[PDB]
């Protein structure tokens, strides 16, 4: 199974596989670039998260952004009951998942932010 | 990781400047954020500078912070000196999982003449070695500012254990006075020509020496 | 405004626990990483431990990793730092600060709290004569005493002139040591006698030493 997400990590990682992959050590100091990932199925089933090398802002999945800075709660924001949360460690590498089946009411976006040194690469999410 | 490389201590006169250095030792100073700490005695700490040169709320543009990429090195940078400037400055950087400080800096805004320390040095006596023990006091009072280093030798060699060190304290003469005992066995005081308290205050060196000797 | 408050540390004996806390309040608590600094008395700033916004990420140092446990309550806005296996190199003031994980910083700091790792029981202090070699310096060393303070006088209080009672050192045995020195005229090296009267009254501790000029 494949995360619906953004690798940026330059780990050459085997238990996890992302759609996208934007290595965050090629951005400039205190600026940044998006790795947007877009869903649009009707019902899902789909593993969605990050790895990130850095530190993770603001914690993810459990807490997503709206430079954001209004951070909200994922139920909260796409609004379903039943959302499960994982994680997982590769030393330094930090993977956060989340997986959502079934139906959404309305489409909602949200950005999850990978920090490493001075450099922040961003993540929004998508979903119909 | 990496270390954060402070000077021991600064001084200038009310209404001058001041610049404290924060050398990386390895890695690049401007591939992390420096951010730069107050702490008045008996205060917690206050922050001054943040990402490099920014200023908190509160801290007036006398402080500016800079960064050095060829010499690894950012700085603290203080003019228009005040009284309540008087403190000790700690740089900090952050890499992935590890929170690193600089060994701080104490900023004397001078309120006397400079002042050079008076040392004594007391070897052990009689009484403490037929209690089977040896302790050599070096005293060290009025210097100005406050802030000394402190070294002892076996004859001309290092001594670098048994050495017990106070930080220096306020006067009622508002100069400091501080202490450093070197415990020793009755033998190796006994077997060496003599001990030396090497005391040194903005960069003079004082010395004092005693031999195991009746007379 | 904001406001990180500190509570109640104390002296514990090596191998011990404690519980530090701090109590958040000013901003919205979930919303920030929060840390632990350390710093011995007389050193400098030690960082501790730090937690993000709702426990996403932890970091320790080497210095503390197994010993020291970092958790935060949101219910109660509130950050505890769990200390066990305490060493007598934990002795130091613990702060509590709320950082910006986005720019790297502490900005804002709490009062502090003083942990002392001890072992020692109360004991009175050995005295010894620091004998004198136009003016000559004498004392008395003071040595191995618990707890603070000692006081010390020379003569019974007819000789205060010339007198330095120094602050004391705390040993790596958790006992202190402090000496007093007395600057007199040489001339009187002879004919005039130095007693120093040390006082420890956690011990019922009183000695009167004579400080004599060497023999030779």
């Amino acid at each position: 199974k494949v995360i619906h997400g953004c690798n940026f990590s330059s780990n050459v990682s085997s238990k996890h596989t992302f759609t996208d992959s934007l290595d965050i050590s090629l951005v400039d100091d205190s600026a940044h670039i998006s790795c947007n990932v877009h869903l649009s199925e009707p019902k899902y089933n789909h593993l969605v998260g990050l790895n990130c090398p850095g530190d993770i802002i603001p914690d993810c999945f459990f807490q997503v952004y709206q430079e954001p800075s209004n951070i909200v709660y994922l139920d909260s924001q796409i609004n379903i009951g039943d959302i499960e949360y994982y994680e997982d460690a590769e030393g330094d590498d930090k993977i956060k998942l989340f997986g959502i089946v079934g139906s959404i009411p309305k489409t909602t976006s949200f950005t999850c932010i990978c920090k490493k040194d001075k450099k922040s690469a961003y993540m929004t999410v998508t979903i119909d | 990781n990496f270390m954060l490389t402070q000077p021991h201590s600064v001084s200038e006169s009310p209404g001058k400047t001041v610049t404290i250095s924060c050398t990386r030792s390895t890695g690049n100073i401007g591939s992390n954020y420096v951010s730069w700490y107050q702490q008045r005695p008996g205060s917690s700490p206050t922050t001054v500078i943040y990402r490099d040169d920014q200023r908190p709320s509160g801290v007036p543009d006398r402080f500016s912070g800079s960064i050095d990429r060829s010499s690894n090195s950012a700085s603290l940078t203080i003019s228009g000196l005040k009284t309540e400037d008087e403190a000790d400055y700690y740089c900090h950087s952050y890499s992935t999982g590890m929170y690193i400080f600089g060994g701080g800096t104490k900023l004397t805004v001078l309120g006397q003449p400079k002042a050079a320390p008076s040392v004594t040095l007391f070897p052990p006596s009689s009484e403490e070695l037929q209690a089977n023990k040896a302790t050599l006091v070096c005293l060290i009072s009025d210097f100005y500012p406050g802030a000394v280093t402190v070294a002892w030798k076996a004859d001309s060699s290092p001594v670098k254990a048994g050495v017990e060190t106070t930080t220096p304290s306020k006067q009622s003469n508002n100069k400091y006075a501080a202490s450093s005992y070197l415990s020793l066995t009755p033998e190796q005081w006994k077997s060496h020509r003599s001990y030396s308290c090497q005391v040194t205050h903005e960069g003079s060196t004082v010395e004092k020496t005693v031999a195991p000797t009746e007379c | 405004e904001v406001q990180l408050v500190q509570s109640g540390g104390g002296l514990v004996q090596p191998g011990g626990s404690l519980r530090l806390s701090c109590a958040a309040s000013g901003f919205t608590f979930n919303n920030y990483w929060m840390s632990w600094v350390r710093q011995a008395p007389g050193k400098g700033l030690e960082w501790v431990s730090s937690i993000s916004n709702i426990g996403g990420t932890i970091y320790y140092p080497d210095s503390v990793k197994g010993r020291f446990t970092i958790s935060r309550d949101n219910s109660k806005n509130t950050l505890y730092l769990q200390m066990n296996s305490l060493r007598a190199e934990d002795t130091a003031v613990y702060y509590c600060t709320r950082d910006l994980r986005m720019s790297d910083y502490f900005d804002y700091w709490g009062q502090g709290t003083m942990v002392t790792v001890s072992s020692a029981s109360t004991k009175g202090p050995s005295v010894f004569p620091l004998a004198p070699s136009g003016t000559a310096a004498l004392g008395c060393l003071v040595k191995d005493y618990f707890p603070e303070p000692v006081t010390v006088s020379w003569n019974s209080g007819a000789l205060t002139s010339g007198v330095h009672t120094f602050p004391a050192v705390l040993q790596s045995s958790g006992l202190y040591s402090l000496s007093s020195v007395v600057t007199v005229p040489s001339s009187s090296l002879g004919t005039q006698t130095y007693i120093c009267n040390v006082n420890h009254k956690p011990s019922n501790t009183k000695v009167d030493k004579k400080v004599e000029p060497k023999s030779c």
